[PDB]
RNA sequence: GUACGGCCGCAAGGUUAAAACUCAAAUGAAUUGACGGGGGCCCGCACAAGCGGUGGAGCAUGUGGUUUAAUUCGAUGCAACGCGAAGAACCUUACCUGGUCUUGACAUCCACGGAAGUUUUCAGAGAUGAGAAUGUGCCUUCGGGAACCGUGAGACAGGUGCUGCAUGGCUGUCGUCAGCUCGUGUUGUGAAAUGUUGGGUUAAGUCCCGCAACGAGCGCAACCCUUAUCCUUUGUUGCCAGCGGUCCGGCCGGGAACUCAAAGGAGACUGCCAGUGAUAAACUGGAGGAAGGUGGGGAUGACGUCAAGUCAUCAUGGCCCUUACGACCAGGGCUACACACGUGCUACAAUGGCGCAUACAAAGAGAAGCGACCUCGCGAGAGCAAGCGGACCUCAUAAAGUGCGUCGUAGUCCGGAUUGGAGUCUGCAACUCGACUCCAUGAAGUCGGAAUCGCUAGUAAUCGUGGAUCAGAAUGCCACGGUG
RNA sequence: GGGUGAUUAGCUCAGCUGGGAGAGCACCUCCCUACAAGGAGGGGGUCGGCGGUUCGAUCCCGUCAUCACCCACCA
RNA sequence: ACUAUGGUUUUUAUU
């Protein structure tokens, strides 16, 4: 389990989507100048990319069942090993295990 | 352990409904192209008819029979170590071992157009030297002493 | 070989699924995982009601949440307001308006799910395992299956070891696609060991 | 059957024939396995006949062992090594180091101070440790609380740590191989045999015949799904033969003929006939038709499996740690090679390549997304912005192929790796170890050596298209189509 | 009476720079397997002793002991 | 053509 890895995930993907999936404007405005030779910005770069404990890298979103980092479908919320359980059940609708 | 599989007719040619062209197609074909083959016939007889070619009642069928496989083998055994024997072709092989010796005979050493360097080929069909000639005779030499205790 | 369960492999022969409902492209998934939250959490509230499954119809804008129980009378109280408690939290849960709809099962010990908590009860007291197969298969036949298998396996006597054991009788038929099979696999959670606990039972095709 | 003494022999020896010491089984008889360098006999892309390969070169890429501060942990008889653990700067991480806190990141009951929060400066690699402002919400049997952020107790919490020689489950595989159980009878001293053995014949205990063996189950076979041709029902955002109008566009009326998308009937049963052969059963051949001979094909997995794997999918007995085999951060290791083995893909060519035009889709994916049109520029990119909830737009001029110029055996002015220059972007940030673009740069390499693979048909051979994973980047992993 | 080699690990023995304790079989123990083979890391020394030289002597000189080996020892 | 040899130990079995 490593419950530290979900303490990650609660700061990442669940508190990204306000502050960070579009981001990229506050960096371009040091890029915006009147004229060619000429700087009016010097080092706020430093401070405009001055967060660390958040990222719009470092995401991984994970198996929203087990915690695992691969073999998860975003259409059913389940992984591999979860999609043959639901399925041989009964519990998930339209998804059938053979014979077309 | 008995094969003997089916039953394969294939198709004739779509200009004059040859059985043997649209064969001799599929021993040109390589990485699933015919085109590359349809560039060799035809134009193989129209260049042996600039050198030596006379009547074209038969295209190359007589060049095919000019050229004579006679020493294909098998092996036999009851254990390990095991003894070489000759066979007697039928027609069908015979005549689907010519159409290989020729076009290998053709590609032997590296040279321009394929259609030419087989109507050099088909120009030496009528004596046959060197190329598929000179190895069967060096093998031959065994014929008959690959059937003494059959 | 692979087991798993003869339902969802013969979901191709005119079978009915467990939770049948359509969702936006949007939110699937959610309704996915609130369709597993419905049964977490009724399987915690309900777990001496006899239930042998819950089963999932989303019409008219709610959630129906469909139970089979041979144990009714604890589920819906005297009457009918003790569910009123129930499924407001079944609709908190959902994000949507709740019905309840209680099935009676009539033939608790023909039935898979509610068969192995019927030798999980003799497993306590620890009878000789080899009756306790025996009589689950006696108690099924005379209430109208057409064959049954069974299987326990580990620390059954007696001893330090680990054994199996099985029995079976009539019909079953596993490659047959419309014989419409019950299975089910638990644990005794006994005080030296586990017990596991498997069973199978025919009654006709579909 | 060795010793001592006797007896017989010329003699090797023959004959009489011990004891001490020593162990838990030797042996006769019938029976079931299993193997043979025994016998008969079934069948296999094991052999047979054909072709394309691998074993050189350059890059990518998988494993073991030694090593190391990590080079995580597993899988070695034939069932390990492009594999479980899908895109390594930091991440993700098990592994490893230096920091920091030990009721702890994670869960609850009680006490004690604070609302939850919002802003801003300093110390520090950061974790965090210190200040300076701001907010004081909810319930008010009116008691003082709840709830929420933390902290200090008492019980506790943590562990993808180690064990399938502790296991429940999960699983490899003989093998689509045709075989296996439950009972009752009989024979045999009994274990054991029978039947399940035999005679034809099949993919098959097949389909019949037959013996002291005969029923009921699990397999085989069937169920359900899919298709060649006719007939019918029905048609938009699909189709377009006839007919009116035409952004001349199946575009709009409109048709229902024709693809197609689709439910329903017909068709195929070894049924007919010959040949073999228990005037048997069953095959081989012929006939019909669009076409048979498990129809061509799917899902297919009876028992029992190796002194076999998996506690890293999940539980769980035991061992052990917690001044840590934690967790919160900054960096490392997973891209050491002292040596041991493979799988790809591209060029090795000419029957070909290179450059520049041109024909055809099939199937997915697409509302903080797929992104047209037109551009700014050498170009990656950047700029503006329509249609589209997808039979109504976009990803997207499919590439092989068809063609015209051009190059030529020089071991290739081919193959363009590789080393530089000029860049464009992604992110806190591109030393090693990130993509993509323009202008230079210049190399090995004639299908191979002992030896050895896969397929009988849309198969082998060969060239393109798409998707999931998604800061920026797959030669990784799966479908789709042309040629055949 | 004179020369020559030895005395180092339980057993057999090597001896290159003089700052040196070692190889295999035995003893202990981990890995692979429970062993063994095979890998790897350890335990245990009178380097015969004493004196001298030396920054330090198994390691070079000299000399005492015991063992081997060629000579001399009545004529 | 013909084709040498295989170190130590190895189930609970109840009523």
């Amino acid at each position: 389990a490593k419950q530290s890895m979900k303490a990650r995930e609660v700061k990442r993907v669940a508190l990204a989507d306000k502050y960070f999936a579009k981001r990229a404007e506050l960096k371009a405005i040091i890029s915006d100048v009147n004229a060619s030779d000429e700087d009016r910005w010097n080092a706020v770069l430093k401070l405009q990319t001055l967060p660390r404990d958040s990222s719009p890298s470092r995401q991984r979103n994970r198996c929203r069942q087990t915690g695992r980092p691969h073999g998860f479908l975003r259409k059913f919320g389940l992984s591999r090993i979860k999609v043959r359980e639901a399925a041989m059940r009964g519990e998930i609708p339209g998804l059938k295990k053979a014979s077309w | 352990r008995r094969r003997v599989i089916g039953q394969r007719k294939i198709l004739p040619d779509p200009k004059f409904g040859s059985e043997l062209l649209a064969k001799f197609v599929n021993i040109l074909m390589v990485d699933g192209k015919k085109s590359t083959a349809e560039s060799i016939v035809y134009s193989a007889l129209e260049t042996l008819a600039q050198r030596s070619g006379k009547s074209e009642l038969e295209a190359f069928e007589v060049a095919l029979e000019n050229v004579r496989p006679t020493v294909e083998v098998k092996s036999r055994r009851v254990g390990g170590s095991t003894y070489q024997v000759p066979v007697e072709v039928r027609p069908v092989r015979r005549n689907a071992l010519a159409m290989r010796w020729i076009v290998e005979a053709a590609r032997k050493r590296g040279d321009k157009s394929m259609a030419l360097r087989l109507a050099n080929e088909l120009s030496d069909a009528a004596e046959n030297k060197g190329t598929a000639v000179k190895k069967r005779e060096d093998v031959h030499r065994m014929a008959e002493a690959n059937k003494a205790f059959a | 070989g692979q087991k798993v369960h003869p339902n969802g492999i013969r979901l191709g022969i005119v079978k009915p699924w467990n939770s049948t409902w359509f969702a936006n492209t949007k939110e699937f998934a959610d309704n996915l995982d609130s369709d597993f939250k419905v049964r977490q959490y009724l399987t915690k509230e309900l777990a001496k009601a006899s239930v042998s499954r819950i089963v999932i119809e989303r019409p008219a804008k709610s959630i129906r949440v469909t139970i089979h129980t041979a144990r009714p009378g604890i589920v819906i109280g005297k009457k009918g307001e003790d569910v009123e408690k129930l499924r407001k939290v079944v609709a908190d849960i959902a994000g949507v308006p709740a019905q309840i709809n209680i099935a009676e099962v009539r033939k608790p010990e023909l039935d898979a799910k509610l068969v192995a908590d019927s030798i999980t009860s003799q497993l306590e007291r620890r009878v000789m395992f080899r009756r306790a197969m025996k009589r689950a298969v006696q108690n099924a036949m005379r209430l109208g299956a057409k064959g049954i298998k069974v299987e326990v396996s580990g620390r059954l006597g007696g001893a330090e070891i680990a054994r199996t054991e099985w029995y079976r009788e009539g019909r079953v038929p596993l490659h047959t696609l419309r014989a419409d099979i019950d299975y089910n696999t638990s644990e005794a959670h006994t005080t030296y060991g586990v017990i596991g606990v498997k069973v199978w039972i025919f009654k006709g095709e579909i």
